[PDB]
């Protein structure tokens, strides 16, 4: 229903920041919770409230803002392809791949 | 499948309100024995509809390790579960336990949620909220709220079960034909042990109506479990719940039941909260 | 859809075996006023099935050219098919009038092959076949069997008519709607002319029985209505002719029917059938 | 359920005659009606009692055996893709392109 693309992969050293876009198309109306993985919960953002969900072992050093994925501190480890996602309805169980119906392509991050 | 949850709704309407029928005509009649013969007497419903629908029998998908989410279940559903219902009728009156295993889908909504990690977070809530409100609105009660909450964790537990076992490989004609074997089983080993008699199946009347009684519940339970096996346990069971506005439809048209005007609002709410459901 | 013509089946089963039982528990009741009220009664459950499926209405969609089928089947089944079933239960009795309407699938099976050009040429005639032999071995004659078939003419004829209709551009519940429509219009146009009293409807127990034998019959269309939909007239028909073994089940459980060996093979042949069919 | 292959076609002079093979593969066992089409209903054989149906403007002229077409006395009205075409259940409802559910690709035959 909603095509999503994703943008601002590549390659960064370990220590920096890095930010990573995401553009959603279609019926955008209805659709409660934004999501980023790399499939992982790393991000999880709610629209109307404006609440935003982490991963414990990123949480404090990624931030999400309305999509755009800052992250900071980077380490190795955080090599993945990053995917988003869309939930047409939600209220307090993000960061799970299987609630999230709408899939994006998502662009690889590399951390050297 | 949207109307299976409808269609098991209304037969088992049809069967609570048949039962009612059988234990108002009879009165030395007793729940075991009734449930007894009524799962026995289900028991080849179920092998003809399994030896119709496909072949024979197929018992190597009775796997031990699987299936104890649904014999579990079972035994903590149809034994206990009319137990303890039974006991909350002698308590605090007929036709609350009956108001609570309506309200039963709490339990399997929050369930469905927590431990099957189902994504019911804000859709169906509310229409169960609205039907839940409206079973409280329609009303030693600390200990019968107790049983009842017992009755009701237990019939709102055996749906996310069965939606555990029928995730692979387990149709609904089996994962429910192992389930009234192992309950048939249960009530056999109580009976068993205090001796219940059996004189009065033996009645060709009493015959008929329990095979209705067992068509009908077969029907819906059928119906239940294919609406389960498509539709998951947070809504399959939230539209089945539609099954007390046939009840009291029947009640108050065949049995010849008094019709209250609280009882009216009460019918009103739990159907708006069905079709908000949709 | 193979289990909604059972359902219907079912279905129709419990709205024949309510009609018995109201006709039964009044004497002054006569089918001309029964059949109005049910189908006034009815149009109230359609408009809600059609505002909770979909959009409030579509009256586009009424075309006058093709949905002439529909109200011609509706006339010629619903008013003057019960004018001559009655005719033949005052005639020849009161349950083979319902048999020939049971046996009523053959003019179907008939016209869906020969005026739909329908391809059922050798695996449903021989279930039809023994469903037919079954009913004609469970048994002035030749004008009772006359007044009989056509009774069963009209009652075949407006499944392959419903069926035309719903080729193109005609959901179940639409198609469904101007036929009761049109059926009461008819009904009010025969009752008018006569000036057949409506003081009985007033009856509150009156008014319960027949709407739980409208929402019965209507469940029972609908059902049947998506299963010739997408099942076609010709098996659509037999599947549904299972409704005599239920009517006698529930005859001979319920409403105390005597019960005799003759019809506990009629009834066994028919199942045979049935089971064939599938 | 059925793969359905033609040959034999081709520009045959009027006059003459020609012959056209079908062959069936896969589940051949429960297959009535065979047919030869070009979609009006030019043949129909049926495999048990050994029935063959024609159209009127062709019978007498062509003839079939089992799939085997033999058309005799051809004119350039005959210029068609043929297809082949089987019937899961069928016994006296023949030459309607509807009943045949199981179709092949044709080959064309061209009358000069
Ligand atoms: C709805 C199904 C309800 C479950 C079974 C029917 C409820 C009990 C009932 O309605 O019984 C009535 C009678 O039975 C019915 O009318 C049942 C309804 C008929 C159709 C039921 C199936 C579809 C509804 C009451 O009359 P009685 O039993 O006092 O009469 C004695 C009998 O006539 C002795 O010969």
């Amino acid at each position: 229903q909603v095509q999503l693309v994703e943008s601002g992969g590549g390659s960064v050293q370990a220590g920096g920041s890095l930010r990573l876009s995401c553009a959603a198309s279609g019926t955008i109306h209805a659709i409660g919770y934004l999501g980023w993985f790399r499939r992982e919960g790393v991000a999880a953002l709610t629209t109307y409230d404006g609440w935003t969900y982490y991963a414990d072992s990123v949480k404090g050093r990624f931030t999400v803002s309305l999509v755009y994925l800052q992250m900071n501190s980077l380490k190795p480890e955080d090599t993945a392809l990053y995917y988003c996602a869309a939930a047409d309805d939600g209220w307090m169980f993000p960061l799970y791949h299987n609630h999230y119906e709408y899939w994006g392509q998502g662009t690889q991050v590399t951390v050297s | 499948g949207v109307p299976f949850g409808l269609l098991s709704g209304i037969f088992w309407g049809l069967g609570l309100t048949v039962s009612a029928y059988i234990f108002s005509i009879f009165t030395d009649l007793s729940p075991f024995v009734v449930a007894a013969t009524h799962d026995f007497l289900s028991i080849f419903i179920l092998l003809a509809f399994l030896l119709v629908k496909e072949g024979k029998v197929r018992l190597s998908i009775f796997l031990n390790i699987r299936n104890v989410s649904v014999i579990i279940g079972a035994l903590l559903a149809g034994p206990i579960g009319m137990q303890a219902n039974l006991y909350a009728v002698k308590y605090i009156g007929s036709s609350l336990a009956s108001s609570v295993s309506a309200i039963y889908p709490a339990i399997s909504v929050l369930l469905a949620f927590f431990f099957l990690k189902h994504k019911i977070s804000k859709n169906t809530v509310f229409g169960i909220v609205l039907i839940i409100g409206g079973i409280i609105a329609q009303t030693s009660f600390y200990i019968g709220i107790l049983c009842a909450l017992v009755c009701a964790i237990a019939w709102g537990s055996e749906s996310v079960l069965s939606s555990f076992a029928m995730e692979s490989e387990l149709s609904e004609i089996e994962a429910l034909l192992i389930r009234q074997v192992t309950s048939f089983l249960s009530y056999l080993v109580i009976v068993l042990f205090s001796h219940q008699s059996f004189t009065a199946v033996a009645n060709g009347q009493l015959l008929g109506l329990m095979i209705v009684f067992a068509a009908f519940d077969m029907i819906s339970y059928l119906a239940y479990y294919i609406a389960i096996n498509r539709l998951q346990p947070a809504k399959a069971t939230g539209l089945n719940v539609s099954y007390v506005v046939w009840t009291v439809l029947f009640a108050v048209v065949f049995l010849g039941a008094p019709l209250d005007m609280l009882t009216i609002m009460t019918s009103l709410v739990v159907i708006a909260g069905v079709y908000i459901i949709i």
